[PDB]
């Protein structure tokens, strides 16, 4: 099979500035007609890959002029001359010289910007949920950059583990910030034995942690 | 709109069989070789197999790791191609795409369908209105819905009954619960305070899997 490799595996670019991604193939993809059996895609999370370039350099239908493919043989480059927010996602090169069709690893482009500290919001379990036997406490972080952020849950000052989960949005179209949802899930029985629920956030942009808390039954 | 529409996925028992359909909508599939490609959540793209046009006697080819367990077929009269999978295993769980090749008139990927090889039945999310207990941000109001304990993790989407100027909805990907094998997420809406006064409510609408959608009222504070 043909092995496709990309470099870098991630990059951060500010809007208006150029990005490039390199792709290498283990076999030459050069065609008799001078084109190459090489295609580039952009994939946004959960969505089908979108064709950007095929035949090495042919820009696909409706693809913006800022995307260009170049190279020949075993070495190829995707250039985005002026990065825009909507260009964030994972880029793949792919050979179609033979089956099995093979893809590179994927390069995640994110939009660079200045540091932004998260705002933090805490929500107690709904009364409706409590009646079914489960208690979820939710801590939402908004408007932060870079993507790394740490949530610590405390119940009466005891650090929690093995009972929470989190996920993070893609970057906001307008300000390129991330948001994060952390959920602490306890049984109703355990939840009602304790008083102080706290989510403590730390981040590059925070000079001190931000802790949002509530006393059970006071919301 | 012209596109490739997939169906026939979802949950399937280990050892079970599932036939995916790839139906052309607004173009003719006959001129293309039809390929199948899959992607496990958070992972890369992997070719599954192909079928050539009838002109080439519909010749098939399969990925090494699934060869003995696949039949790709096509029905040009229905403008549809099929991926029959058999003896499915946990490691076949993935989002499956069909892809057309070889037709200068048409280049299309299907929207993808998630195949989950599991002994579990589906579980609809339990959707709850949330009320902020910390402070509201200057000028705006935050409300949210908890979307708890669902399976499989996709498809899942949430929309709100307010949108437009000054309104931002945040939708977080599903994550696996710390115990119990289900998934949970939330959806948040931030809107001008004047647009979410006491006595006003907003609804979150939650779609999941192939079951009926849910609509939950979320009171403004
Ligand atoms: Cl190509
Ligand atoms: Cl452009
Ligand atoms: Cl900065
Ligand atoms: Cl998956
Ligand atoms: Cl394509």
């Amino acid at each position: 099979d043909i092995v496709m490799t990309q470099s870098p595996l991630s990059l951060s670019v500010t809007p208006g500035e150029p990005a490039s991604i390199s792709c290498r193939s283990s076999q030459s993809l050069l065609r008799r007609d001078g084109h190459n059996d090489l295609e580039w895609y952009l994939q946004k999370p959960g969505q089908s890959p979108q064709p950007l370039i095929y035949l090495g350099s042919t820009r696909a239908s409706g693809v913006p002029d800022r995307f260009s493919g170049s190279g020949s043989g075993t070495d190829f480059t995707l250039k985005i001359i002026r990065v825009e927010a909507e260009d964030a996602g994972t880029y793949y090169c792919m050979q179609n010289k033979q089956t099995p069709l093979t893809f590179g690893q994927g390069t995640r482009l994110e939009i660079k910007r200045t540091v932004a500290a998260p705002s933090v919001f805490i929500f107690p379990p709904s009364d409706e949920q409590l009646k079914s036997g489960t208690a979820s406490v939710v801590c939402l972080l908004n408007n932060f950059y870079p993507r790394e952020a740490k949530v610590q849950w405390k119940v009466d000052n005891a650090l929690q583990s093995g009972n929470s989960q989190e996920s993070v949005t893609e970057q906001d179209s307008k300000d390129s910030t991330y948001s994060l949802s952390s959920t602490l899930t306890l049984s109703k029985a355990d939840y009602e034995k304790h008083k102080v629920y706290a989510c403590e956030v730390t981040h590059q942009g925070l000079s001190s942690p931000v802790t949002k808390s509530f006393n059970r039954g006071e919301c | 709109e012209v596109q490739l529409v997939e169906s026939g996925g979802g949950l399937v028992q280990p050892g079970g069989s599932l036939k995916l359909s790839c139906a052309a909508s607004g173009f003719t599939l006959s001129g293309s070789n039809v390929h199948w490609v899959r992607q496990a959540s958070g992972k890369g793209l992997e070719w599954v197999g192909r079928i050539k046009r009838n002109a080439e006697s519909d010749a098939t080819a399969y990925a090494a790791s699934m060869r003995g367990r696949l039949t790709i077929s096509r029905d040009d009269s229905k403008n549809t191609a099929f991926l029959q999978m058999n003896s499915l295993k946990s490691d076949d769980t993935a989002m499956y795409y069909c892809v057309i090749r070889g037709d200068v008139y048409n280049r299309q990927w299907g929207q993808g369908t998630l195949v989950t090889v599991s002994s579990a039945s589906p579980t609809s999310p339990k959707v709850f209105p949330l009320s902020l207990c910390s402070t509201q941000p200057d000028g705006n109001v935050v409300i949210a819905c908890l979307v708890q304990g669902f399976f499989p993790q996709e498809p899942l989407s949430v929309t709100w009954s307010e949108s437009g100027q000054g309104v931002t909805a945040r939708n977080f990907p599903p994550s696996q619960d710390a115990s119990g094998d289900l998934y949970t997420t939330s959806s948040q809406l931030t809107l001008p305070a004047t647009q979410c006064l006491a006595g006003k409510s907003v609804t979150c609408h939650v779609k999941h899997y192939t079951n009926p959608s849910q609509d939950v009222t979320v009171p403004c504070p």
